[PDB]
């Protein structure tokens, strides 16, 4: 085969200037997203949600044969696990700021810091909407271009693709370094949902509440002025009329009402929301909204599994980038141990219930050893190997213990 | 927005008066400027740039 | 003391943005007396704005009596070349 | 195995969804620069089509990609890339069927 790959990647564009191009993004087109992201209302909370949904729940690194790693780091025993857990101790902050940002933005973008004296400080993330890659004819990125604000216009300057690092969610394809926003791929369901609620609102103003039509004068009779309506205006005004005033009047003043003109905005509302939910991937259930016959039985364990998917696709696909791109050169770069190592990085289910991981070990817990119990139940695994490594519990091995 | 005036010396006990911030406004218009360029297809392939 | 109709507050008022803008979407000309009641001309001072007919979207659209092409409703100045 | 394919379930779900929308996912293998095994590499399954023989087998494939104002296009042989079909018009079938297009009519009257 070969070192370098020859299928091509369909992907040029640009230079200095902006264009239409398609396949890259503009920094007005970043810099939509971030109107998206916080304008606010029932879109953002949806894309939020979706944010806390895949990488809400927090994460734990694993090292696989971790022990065998027990190594001298500053006069003290220290593993793999060990040292990344003090490298990165806020990573569950990090992977839901990162991962939601990465969710909104085509991609996550950020540094790797040094303190002083040159030991690892942070990977400190930077701001999506200001930053933009340049990629080759084979596909790979080679610059970030950065745009940022100052007082009426605008800095610039361009990074090499080495000292930053990225990660990318959603694709175009598989071959793809750059991905897509979510945000922009469904922009006209967003606008949708938006002109609808502002043509509700509206409508609510004018119609959801009845009117006054006062009627002066005999049908074919005298004819009424202005300057005659202006006294009649005055006796039925609704600013100083009150709940049980009464009118006494002549035959030829009539007090004719526009009735509040029904229309189903509550079905236009499920509508767009169906709409919105379901072009975001989330249940209509994070809208508000509810639904028929989906609630209950198999329709719900389908929705729900989907769901459940979903996520654990996102979350396989930050993970690997996350370990590869930003915790394997921290290891390699400021760290005594093997970068090699089989680093895992995995990220909690948002939707698992402890009752049912608890009913499952009382019945099969016959079949796991205490550590295997111990990482489903989410302790921390037994301090002693042996009782760790055995199958039936340390409750029963230390009364058979007592029994010796 | 108007300019910053001053205020006027004020008997005690007396109506102060009203010198209230006053506006007016700067139009846009915005004119359209155009560019553009055509090149072939046999143009855009042969070009070693 | 100011009223929002009082010549100084003019600018402050959202409607006043909103109700010029729709009086220049709404013309086919300069010619406002053709258009605008004047309570509108006096109340929004559309002498000032520069109403002239050519920020109307039904300008720039198609409509011929007869469309087998369905050209009607295109927008010339969403073309290609504009 | 485990080794040459460390991230398995992600290629897995990438080649597996574009086998859905496309006839086919379509790839490389790729080496590192000393000539040990790097990776299974996807490409991307638009710009490529097969072209095949007489006994329905592929011998060559065609790619065409997007760059400024127009297209490059080129042949590749059978021998270096690999492919996948999981939607076939026969057994025989080794180019496969899109199920966007087979039910293109369903997504208009959807859309429309
Ligand atoms: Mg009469
Ligand atoms: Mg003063
Ligand atoms: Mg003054």
């Amino acid at each position: 085969a070969s070192s370098t790959p020859q299928t091509n990647v369909d992907s040029m564009g640009g230079g200095h200037s902006y264009q239409f191009n398609g396949q890259d993004l503009t920094f007005e087109d970043l810099r939509d997203i971030k109107d998206v992201r916080d304008s606010g209302g029932q879109v953002a909370q949806l894309m939020d949600y979706k944010a806390l949904l895949n990488f809400g729940e927090g994460c734990e690194i694993h090292v696989e044969g971790d022990d065998e790693t027990k190594q001298l780091v500053d006069g003290e025993p220290m593993t793999l696990s060990e040292w990344l857990e003090d490298a990165f101790p806020h990573l569950d902050l990090l992977v839901l700021d990162l991962g939601g940002d990465a969710l909104w933005y085509p991609y996550a973008v950020g540094e790797i810091q040094e303190t002083i004296t040159g030991e690892f400080k942070e990977a400190l993330p930077a701001e999506p909407w200001t930053l933009m890659p340049e990629s080759d004819a084979q596909g790979k990125v080679q610059a970030w271009h950065q745009r940022t604000k100052t007082h009426g216009g605008y800095q610039t300057q361009t990074l090499p693709a080495d000292d930053l690092w990225h990660i990318v969610i959603n694709k175009a394809s598989a071959r793809d370094e750059v991905g897509i926003s979510e945000v922009l791929r469904n922009k006209d369901e967003i606008q949708a949902f938006k002109q609808n609620e502002a043509a509700i609102n509206q409508a609510i103003e004018l119609h959801g509440f009845p009117q006054r039509h006062v009627k002066v004068g005999k049908e074919d009779g005298a004819p009424v002025r202005d300057n005659d309506l202006r006294r009649v205006r005055t006796i039925f005004d609704p600013r100083t009329t009150d709940a049980n005033t009464a009118y006494f009047t002549g035959q030829d003043v009539d007090v004719e009402t526009l009735e509040a003109h029904n229309f189903d905005y509550s079905a236009i509302h499920e509508m767009d929301m169906r709409n919105l939910t379901t072009a975001l991937g989330l249940p209509l259930e994070a809208g508000n909204v509810g639904a028929d016959g989906l609630g209950s039985g198999k329709p719900a364990e389908l929705r729900f599994a989907l769901l459940k998917l979903a996520i654990k696709a996102n979350q396989r696909s930050f993970s690997v980038q996350f370990v590869e791109r930003v915790m394997r050169p921290v290891v390699r770069d400021y760290s005594p141990f093997d970068h090699e190592a089989d680093i895992r990085l995995e990220i909690n289910d948002p939707l698992e219930d402890i009752g049912e991981v608890a009913d499952l070990i009382q019945q099969v817990g016959d079949y796991m050893t205490n550590e295997q119990v111990a990482e489903k139940l989410d302790l921390p695994a037994p301090e002693d190997d042996e009782v760790a490594d055995s199958y039936r519990s340390p409750a029963d091995m230390e009364k058979d213990e007592a029994g010796v | 927005a108007s300019d910053e005036e001053f205020a006027r010396p004020t008997g005690q006990g007396a109506e102060i008066r009203d010198d209230g911030e006053t506006y007016t406004t700067v139009a846009w218009n915005a004119t359209k400027l155009t560019e553009g360029s055509r090149v072939t297809d046999e143009m855009r392939d042969q070009a070693m740039v | 003391m100011q009223l929002r109709r009082s010549p100084g507050m003019r600018p402050m008022d959202r409607d006043w943005h909103q109700e010029r803008a729709r009086a220049r979407e709404q013309a086919y000309s300069s010619d406002l007396t053709s258009q605008f009641s004047e309570s509108e001309i006096v109340k929004y001072e559309l002498d000032t704005a520069q109403i002239d007919g050519s920020d109307n979207p039904r300008t720039y659209i198609w409509n011929r009596t007869i469309d087998l092409f369905g050209m009607n409703g295109t927008d010339v100045r969403e073309l290609r070349n504009r």
